[PDB]
């Protein structure tokens, strides 16, 4: 399964937010991010 | 024994912090290495302070 | 065993590899993490390649 960003039908923000979903994507950010909020802020350690 | 900053950050046994204003708490603020981003996340959000 | 990347990383007994053109070299090349970057540059001073 997958989570995405959602939008309005026929929105004019559809195609800019996928790009950057996109983007994001291959600039490692979303992984950091997730690596942040999962396991920085984790309370078990490694 | 803790050897390293790596050694500090992988644990949860040991606490850590350091003086409430300074360098080094303004170091490990703006630090974009992930060992010391991952410190600095610990140390921000301990309680008790 | 080798269970994770960074664990190939640090040891240097077993190379490693991946295709001369793809998605994975291109990965390695462009990735800011640390121990992607340490990957990236031992697969690209690696002999023979």
């Amino acid at each position: 399964k997958g989570y995405g960003v959602a939008t309005p039908k026929g929105s004019a923000l559809g195609t800019p937010v996928n790009l950057a979903v996109l983007k994001l994507s291959e600039q490692g950010i979303l992984d950091k991010l997730k690596n942040k909020w999962w396991y920085d802020k984790g309370e078990c350690g490694a | 024994p803790i050897e390293s900053a790596e050694d500090l950050a992988k644990q949860t046994e040991i606490a850590y912090g350091t003086l409430d204003s300074g360098s080094t708490k303004e170091f490990f603020r703006r630090s974009k290495i992930a060992v010391y981003e991952k410190m600095w996340s610990y140390m921000k959000s301990a309680e008790p302070s």
